[PDB]
């Protein structure tokens, strides 16, 4: 399905 | 020659408005005039001397806003002097410059992934759309080779894109190249020699330290050596015939790791460390400032 982990901009 | 790699605002904690120049000729870092305004997400480039960061977003504690700005930076002067506003808010913009034009290609705005793309002519300080992309693409890595444009890779919101596409100037269109072996969002995409590289980027479940190269003549995509750090959101360069990485995250950390790519050895090593770790940078190369 995927993810992102932190906030990169 | 005396020429140094610019980085352009980025994002730790919140967005950034840095100004930093790395001299690989002594290994010194000069702290610069700040953006007016923190950018993360955005691209810089270089036309006729002149540093310019294109679009991002403000991520600060009380907002995120998403960017439509042109800002110029002359080394000359040290100072930022705004520039014509694109038709559109674009983060995690990708650009290129074909003959002394920026073109600004896709990018988010708040749920709203971009196709279009826009062109800038800094004498009239004009930007035009010109055809949009076949895809909806954010966090894409852009390059210009042989004055044609590369569109590689990003997110349409709902899948990471391992396909890339080409944009041919004289008949204003687009067109699918052969893809990537490998899904990229936030990749470094840049030229060296004959070759389009993707270092990098987000696949969904990891960030990447693949490196993968598309030779324009072939039309087939090979992997090259690894990075030594995975990363997504790092900025990328070329400078006399080598490819440099900077910053980035590797699931753990924001990197100040700056990486520089031998095409002669295939090999990386790490050449710098940033003052500070960051993502979502703009770099490019000019003249070092007075």
């Amino acid at each position: 399905i995927n993810v992102r982990k932190r906030n990169v901009e | 020659v005396g020429r140094l790699i610019y980085t352009a605002g980025g994002y730790f904690r919140q967005s950034l408005s840095y100004l930093e120049a790395y001299n690989p000729s002594n290994g010194s870092w000069l702290r610069l005039a700040d953006l007016q305004v923190p950018r993360s997400g955005l691209a810089g480039c270089v036309v006729g001397g002149l540093l310019y960061a294109v679009g991002g977003r403000n991520n600060s504690p009380d907002g995120n806003t998403d960017s439509s700005a042109l800002d110029c930076y002359n080394p000359m002067t040290n100072q930022w002097s705004p520039c014509a506003s694109m038709s559109v808010p674009r983060n995690r913009i990708g650009v290129g410059v074909i003959d002394g034009h920026i073109y600004a290609v896709g990018g988010s705005h708040g749920c709203i992934h971009h196709s279009s793309v826009e062109r800038y002519e800094p004498e009239r300080d004009e930007w035009h759309l010109v055809a949009p992309m076949l895809t909806r693409r954010i966090g894409v890595g852009v390059a210009v080779l042989n004055r044609l444009l590369y569109a590689v890779g990003g997110f349409d919101g709902t899948n990471r894109l391992n396909s890339a596409e080409c944009y041919y100037p004289e008949r204003n269109e687009w067109r699918m190249i052969t893809p990537m072996n490998t899904i990229r969002s936030g990749a470094g995409v840049c030229v060296l020699h004959n070759c389009i590289y993707a270092a990098g980027g987000y696949d969904g479940q990891d960030q990447l330290n693949s490196v993968e190269r598309y030779d324009v003549e072939t039309e087939t995509w090979t992997f090259v050596a690894p990075m030594r750090h995975h990363r997504s959101a790092l900025g990328i360069t070329v400078h006399q015939g080598k490819i440099y990485v900077l910053g980035g995250y590797d699931g753990h950390t924001f990197l100040d790791s700056v990486e520089c790519y031998d095409p002669d050895s295939d090999t990386w090593s790490e050449v710098t460390r940033m003052t500070s770790g960051r993502s979502g940078v703009g770099v490019a190369v000019t003249m070092e400032p007075c």
